[PDB]
C-alpha cells in the first residue's frame, strides 16, 4: 500500500515538428519509515530496518538537450535529422520535492531546479557528422540523403582526467589521448565557464554515388583501425566479396529466388554451401578445401549430389557414406493428421469430393481442423472417416538434423541424429539425440509415456521437454531421459507418470517467477518489493516440509536492496552457526555514482571497522570515463590499477598496482 | 495521376473521387510503380449486364513493380506511361481468377485467363455514382526477374515465381469471407512445398435451424395501437417502452 | 396505461352533494381511461 | 491442453455527435486467466487485471474518470490536460 | 417551457384598456399553451 518507487518522464520542450528539444527523467526519493509497516510478512526484522539508504532518497533529475535538422522547401522535405545532444545529472534532496511532486509547470519556473542554471554533473554528448558523400568535411546542413561520415561522442573531460589519479603525468595523458584518437572540442550545448572535452570519432562510412544508389562503399570502427570494403552487385542490393584492410577476401553467391546467400568462400578460399528449398529454408550443407595443401572435404554437388528425404523416418534410416552434413528435414505439418492413404482411398471413392470441396481434405491429403469439425457438427460426416482421422498420429511441428563428420563418402563414424519439436507459438518443446543401444522408456503408439524401460537400438536422449502457460512462460520442465523412440509423447501421459521428473514454475502476472517447485521436494521462492527482493533457497524453503535441521537455514534469505534507479546498494546475508542462535546480519554495501557506475563497495567487516576508524578504504573504489569504462580500480587487497583504451576499445597502456607500465603496439 | 490510379464518375472522368498511389521514390533512389486494373465485364452474369452494367468502377490492385533496375531519384510515375516489366526486378501480383492454384508446378506470371466474377457482388454510392466491385482476389503471389539479378539465366526468367498465398473464400452469395490461407512455394522441378493452412471461421446464421420463441411477458400491455413507442431514452443503446399520456410521459 | 384497446374499465365517478344537480348529473361513467367521459360523444355545445 | 482466457469489460463509451463518429471508450478492463490442464500443479499463475483509462476527448467523461483510480495519499498530483 | 409530470401552467392574458369590448372579453385563460385559448372549445360560429 505504501512506500512505492516512483519515476516520471517529462518533456520540457519540443519544436514545431514535435521533436523533444528538452527532456527530463525524474527518480523520486523513497518515503520515510511509516508508523505502520505494510510488508513485514515472514521477513527477518532486520530486513525492513536495514532497507533504508541515502541512495534511495536522492532526487535525480536527468536532463537532456538536443537538436535536429529539418530540411524543407516546395519539393524536398526531410524531418528529424538529429545532429546533436547533451546530457547532465542534477541531484537534490527530499526538501527539493514540493508536495504533489514535479510537473512541467514547476520545472519551467524561473527558479526551477534546472531553469536558473544550477550546477549539474556532465554525463556526455553526441554529434552526427553528416556528409553528401563527396566530402570528408561534414556538412553544416545535412543533405537529403542524410549520409553520415561518422559520429562524435565524449569520452573524457577534466573530471575524468582527474580519474587517472597518480602515476599518470598530465603531459603524457594529453599526448596519449591525441595518439588514441581523441580530439578535444566544444560542447554542442555549451554552458558558461566550461572547457573543451575529449571525443571519439567513429562509425565511419564512405558512400558511393547516386548512380549506384546511395550505398556505403567503405567502413571503419575508427581511424585507428583498418578500413574495409565491399562490392555491390549489379543491382546494388547484394553485398559481394568483402575485403579486409589486410588484403584478405571472402566471396559469396546468392540464391536469387530468396536473395539469400547460399555459397561462401572464406579467406583461405574454402567453400561452404547450403541449399534452399522452395520456401527458402536451409537444406544441408557441403564444404571443402585444403588442409596441408591437400584437398579434402565433402566436395562439390556434382560429385557429391544429394536428395534429402521428405520422410523424416527415411532420414533416420540413412547410412554412413553420405555426401553432405546437417541435412534438414522439415515437417512443419507433422502435427497435421494424416488419413492412411489406402483406407482413405476406399472411403474417398464416394466422399472425396465432399471433403475436397468442404476443404476437409486438401489437395495433398491434409485434414483441416475447422472443416472437419464443421462437417461433423452438421452431421454430414461418415463414422469411418471420423475413426480414420482419430487413428491418425500427430506430432508437434518438427524438424530433423543429420550431422555427419566424414569427408567425401569415406565412412567410419555413424551419423548423429537430432530431433526437434516446437509448438505453434514458435516455442521449442523438446529435443532428442540418438544414442547407442541400451535401456530406454517405453511408449505406446498412441503417444502414452511409460516410465519403465527396456533395451533398444532406437534409443534417444530426450531433453528440455517443456509445457507452457500460453502467455509466454514455461510452466513445466522435464529432466532428461531416454526414450525408445524419437517421436514426441503426449503431455497427458507425461503427467500421469508421476515417477518422471519435472519442475513446476509459478509466476506472478508480470512474468516474474515466484516459486520454483522441484522434483527434489523443495522449492525456490522470492518476494519483490519496491526496495528489495528476497531470495529463499532450498534449505530455507525446505523448512516448510514441517540433514541439518532446516531451522538453521530458516528465515535466512538473501536480500538485495536497491536504490531509486534500480541498482543494488546493499546485500543482506544472515549468518547463523546454529539453529538455536540469532543471525549476524551481514550487509555488503555498494555506492554508485555519476552514470551509475559502481563508485565503491565494502564488506561488513571492514565496514564496521570504517565506522570507528576512517583509515579503512572501501574494498574497491573505481574511477571511470564518460562511457563508463573502469579507467581505474583501487583495492584494499590489490592496490591500484590504471588502464587507458583508445577509441577502438583496446588498451594502449596499462599500469599495474606494482607500477609496471605496459604499452601496446 | 493516370486514369488507372483513379476512382471517378463513369459519366464524367473529371469527377475524381479518389486518387490512388501510383508511384513512390525514396531519397536512396529506390522506387515503386503501382499498376491497377479497372473493373469491367469480365465473365459477368446476365443480371449484371442487364441491370447495372457499368464497367470501370472499382479499381483493383494488380501488379506492384518494385526493385529499381536503374538508379534514379525521379518518381516513376513520370508521364503516366506504365513501365516495362523488364525495368523492374520484382513483382507483387494479385490473382483475381487468372490461373489455377492447385498446380504442382508454379502458376505463370503472365496469362490469358480472365478474372472471374464472384457470387458475392456489391456496390457503393457515397461518391454520387455507382461503384461496382465484382470480385475478390484469389491469390497473392511474388515473382523475381532472375536474370537481372544473376545475368547467366535463360531469358525466360523475368517471371520467376518465388512464393504464393492460396486464398479460399466462403462464397455464400449473400456474403463471403476468407476462410483458408496457405503459404506455398514451388520447386524448380515441379514439387509442392507448404506450411499447413490457416483456418478462419465466421459466425453461422440459419434461422431455419436456430429460430426460437419466447413469450415477452415483460412487455405486457405494450401496445403500438395506443400511445406506446419503442425508444432508447435516458441511458440509451436499447429501447425502452415509452408511453405518452395526456399531458405526461411515462417510461420503462 | 392501465389497459390495452381490448380491455374495459368498469368504474364510476361520483359527487357527494348531488342535491343541486339534474337527474344523472351526479355521476360519470368510466370505461375508457384516456381522457374519457361518461358519454359516448362530448360536445360542450350540447343543449344538456 | 492448456488454455489462456482473456476477457474485456467496457465502460464509459461515447459518441462525438458533432462529427457523427464514435470517440472510443473511457474505460476498459482486461482480465487474464490461466485455464491450464490438469495434472500440472495445485498452484498456478493467478488471474490478473489490467485497468485502463482513456481520453474520449469529452471532459464530461474524461474528468470523471479520475474518480475510478486506485488511491494513494502519498501520490504525486494527478495529471491534467495541457493546451498550448 | 417544460412541465413536471402532470403539472399544468397557469396564466391570464388580458387587455388593460377595456372600452366597448364585451363583458368578459377583456381576458383569456391559459392552461397548456400550444395555441391555447380561453375556451375548452374554440368555435368561431359560436354566435358570441
Amino acid at each position: 500500500a505504501s512506500d512505492p518507487q516512483c519515476s516520471q518522464n517529462i518533456t520540457l520542450s519540443s519544436d514545431r515538428f514535435g521533436q523533444p528539444l528538452k527532456q527530463l527523467s525524474v527518480q523520486y526519493p523513497r518515503r520515510q519509515q511509516p508508523a505502520i509497516n505494510l510488508y513485514p510478512d515472514t521477513l527477518p526484522d532486520k530486513l525492513l530496518a536495514n532497507s533504508y539508504d541515502d541512495q534511495q532518497r536522492q532526487l535525480r533529475l536527468t536532463y537532456q538537450q538536443s537538436s535536429w535538422h529539418h530540411l524543407t522547401n516546395n519539393t524536398v522535405r526531410v524531418l528529424g535529422l538529429p545532429d546533436s545532444t547533451r546530457s547532465d545529472i542534477f541531484t537534490y534532496g527530499a526538501e527539493n520535492v514540493p508536495a504533489g511532486g514535479l510537473n512541467l509547470e514547476l520545472l519551467s519556473d524561473k527558479n526551477s531546479l534546472i531553469a536558473d542554471d544550477k550546477p549539474r554533473e556532465y554525463l556526455g554528448q553526441q554529434k552526427t557528422a553528416y556528409t553528401d558523400g563527396q566530402n570528408t568535411t561534414p556538412l553544416q546542413t545535412p543533405t537529403r540523403q542524410a549520409l553520415i561520415a561518422f559520429t562524435e561522442t565524449t569520452v573524457f573531460n577534466q573530471s575524468t582526467l582527474s580519474a587517472f589519479n597518480g602515476s599518470i603525468p598530465s603531459d603524457k595523458l594529453s599526448t596519449t589521448l591525441e595518439q588514441a584518437g581523441y580530439q578535444q572540442t566544444n560542447y554542442l550545448f555549451p554552458r558558461t565557464g566550461e572547457d573543451k572535452v575529449w571525443v571519439a570519432h567513429h562509425g565511419y562510412t564512405d558512400y558511393g554515388t547516386a548512380a549506384q544508389f546511395w550505398r556505403p562503399q567503405k567502413q571503419s570502427n575508427t581511424q585507428l583501425t583498418g578500413k574495409i570494403t565491399l562490392i555491390w552487385d549489379a543491382n546494388y542490393c547484394v553485398v559481394v566479396q568483402t575485403r579486409d584492410a589486410a588484403g584478405l577476401t571472402t566471396s559469396a553467391k546468392y540464391d536469387w529466388r530468396f536473395l539469400t546467400p547460399v555459397q561462401l568462400t572464406d579467406i583461405n578460399d574454402n567453400q561452404h554451401l547450403i541449399t534452399l528449398d522452395a520456401l527458402g529454408r536451409p537444406i544441408t550443407l557441403r564444404f571443402w578445401g585444403t588442409e596441408n595443401g591437400k584437398m579434402t572435404g565433402y566436395s562439390s554437388p556434382e560429385k557429391a549430389s544429394f536428395s534429402p528425404p521428405s520422410d523424416v523416418n527415411a532420414a533416420i534410416e540413412l547410412k554412413k557414406p553420405l555426401p553432405v552434413a546437417q541435412c534438414q528435414v522439415y515437417a512443419p505439418e507433422s502435427w497435421m493428421p494424416v488419413l492412411s492413404q489406402k483406407t482413405f482411398n476406399r472411403l474417398a471413392e464416394q466422399d472425396w469430393q465432399k471433403l475436397y470441396n468442404a476443404r476437409i481434405i486438401t489437395e495433398d491429403g491434409r485434414i483441416c481442423t475447422l472443416a472437419y469439425r464443421r462437417w461433423v457438427q452438421s452431421q454430414k460426416a461418415i463414422p469411418q472417416l471420423i475413426s480414420l482421422l482419430n487413428n491418425g498420429p500427430r506430432l508437434p511441428p518438427h524438424s530433423l538434423t543429420l550431422t555427419t563428420d566424414r569427408y567425401d563418402h569415406d565412412p567410419e563414424q555413424q551419423i548423429r541424429q537430432q530431433v526437434v519439436f516446437s509448438d505453434g507459438f514458435g516455442r521449442l518443446l523438446q529435443a532428442a539425440a540418438r544414442h547407442e543401444a541400451g535401456m530406454a522408456r517405453q511408449r505406446n503408439e498412441d503417444g502414452s509415456l511409460i516410465i519403465n524401460v527396456q533395451h533398444t537400438e532406437n534409443r534417444w536422449a530426450v531433453t528440455g521437454r517443456t509445457e507452457y502457460d500460453n502467455k509466454g512462460q514455461p510452466i513445466r520442465t522435464y529432466q532428461p531421459y531416454f526414450l525408445n523412440d524419437w517421436r514426441y509423447v503426449s503431455n497427458d501421459s507425461a503427467r500421469q507418470e508421476k515417477e518422471a521428473y519435472a519442475d513446476t514454475h509459478v509466476y506472478d502476472p508480470i512474468g516474474r517467477e515466484i516459486k520454483v517447485i522441484t522434483a527434489k521436494g523443495w522449492f525456490r521462492r522470492t518476494l519483490f518489493t519496491p526496495w528489495f527482493t528476497v531470495n529463499e533457497d532450498e534449505n530455507d524453503t525446505a523448512a516448510e516440509v514441517k540433514n541439518i535441521d532446516p531451522k538453521l537455514y530458516q528465515k535466512t534469505p538473501t536480500v538485495s536492496v536497491y536504490d531509486n534507479r534500480g541498482l543494488i546498494i546493499r546485500n543482506i546475508d544472515f549468518h547463523r552457526t546454529t539453529a538455536n542462535g540469532d543471525p549476524d546480519t551481514r550487509i555488503t554495501r555498494h555506492q554508485y555514482d555519476i552514470h551509475g557506475h559502481l563508485n565503491q563497495s565494502i564488506d561488513p567487516r571492514l565496514y564496521e571497522a570504517k565506522q570507528t576508524n576512517n583509515t579503512i578504504k572501501p574494498n574497491f573504489l573505481w574511477q571511470y570515463d564518460l562511457t563508463g569504462n573502469p579507467l581505474c580500480t583501487e583495492s584494499i587487497d590489490a592496490g591500484r590499477t590504471v588502464t587507458l583504451n583508445d577509441i577502438e576499445g583496446r588498451p594502449l597502456l596499462t599500469v599495474t598496482a606494482t607500477g609496471v607500465i605496459q604499452t601496446r603496439q | 495521376k493516370s486514369p488507372q490510379a483513379r476512382i471517378s464518375n463513369p459519366s464524367q472522368t473529371t469527377q475524381t473521387a479518389q486518387w490512388l498511389l501510383e508511384a513512390s521514390v525514396s531519397s536512396r533512389g529506390e522506387q515503386i510503380y503501382y499498376q491497377y486494373r479497372a473493373e469491367d465485364d469480365t465473365g459477368c452474369e446476365a443480371d449484371e449486364i442487364t441491370h447495372h452494367l457499368q464497367a470501370t468502377a472499382q479499381r483493383y490492385l494488380h501488379i506492384v513493380y518494385y526493385g529499381n533496375r536503374t538508379a534514379s531519384e525521379t518518381l516513376p510515375g513520370l508521364d503516366g506511361s506504365a513501365p516495362s516489366q523488364a525495368d523492374w526486378l520484382f513483382y507483387l501480383v494479385f490473382d483475381y481468377g487468372e490461373r489455377s492454384n492447385n498446380l504442382k508446378t508454379p502458376p505463370a506470371f503472365s496469362t490469358t485467363g480472365s478474372w472471374l466474377c464472384r457470387q458475392d457482388r456489391f456496390s457503393r454510392y457515397e461518391y454520387g455514382f455507382e461503384i461496382r466491385t465484382r470480385r475478390l482476389c484469389r491469390q497473392v503471389l511474388m515473382y523475381h526477374h532472375l536474370q537481372a539479378l544473376d545475368s547467366k539465366i535463360t531469358e525466360h526468367n523475368g517471371p520467376t515465381l518465388v512464393s504464393r498465398l492460396i486464398l479460399n473464400y466462403d462464397e455464400s452469395a449473400i456474403a463471403s469471407t476468407l476462410v483458408f490461407v496457405r503459404r506455398v512455394g514451388h520447386e524448380q522441378d515441379g514439387n509442392v512445398v507448404t506450411l499447413p493452412p490457416l483456418e478462419l471461421a465466421y459466425q453461422d446464421f440459419s434461422p431455419r435451424h436456430h429460430a426460437h420463441w419466447q413469450p415477452m411477458d415483460v412487455l405486457a400491455n405494450f401496445n403500438a395501437i395506443q400511445r406506446w413507442q419503442l425508444v432508447d431514452l435516458k441511458g440509451e443503446g436499447l429501447p425502452g417502452l415509452l408511453y405518452q399520456d395526456k399531458g405526461a410521459w411515462w417510461y420503462r | 396505461a392501465l389497459l390495452g384497446p381490448y380491455q374495459d374499465v368498469q368504474a364510476i365517478l361520483s359527487y357527494g352533494d348531488k342535491a343541486g344537480l339534474a337527474n344523472g348529473c351526479e355521476a360519470l361513467a368510466v370505461s375508457h381511461g384516456m381522457n374519457d367521459s361518461g358519454q359516448f360523444q362530448l360536445d360542450f355545445n350540447d343543449g344538456k | 491442453g492448456n488454455k489462456l482466457v482473456t476477457t474485456l469489460r467496457y465502460a464509459r463509451g461515447a459518441w462525438d455527435g458533432r462529427e457523427r463518429e464514435f470517440r472510443g471508450f473511457g474505460y476498459v478492463e482486461q482480465t487474464d486467466s490461466h485455464q491450464l490442464a490438469q495434472g500440472n500443479a495445485p498452484e498456478r499463475t493467478p488471474p490478473a487485471l489490467t485497468k485502463n483509462w482513456y481520453a474520449t476527448g469529452l471532459p464530461v467523461i474524461d474528468n470523471a474518470l479520475s474518480t475510478e483510480y486506485w488511491r494513494d495519499d502519498q501520490a504525486f498530483a494527478g495529471f491534467s490536460p495541457r493546451f498550448t
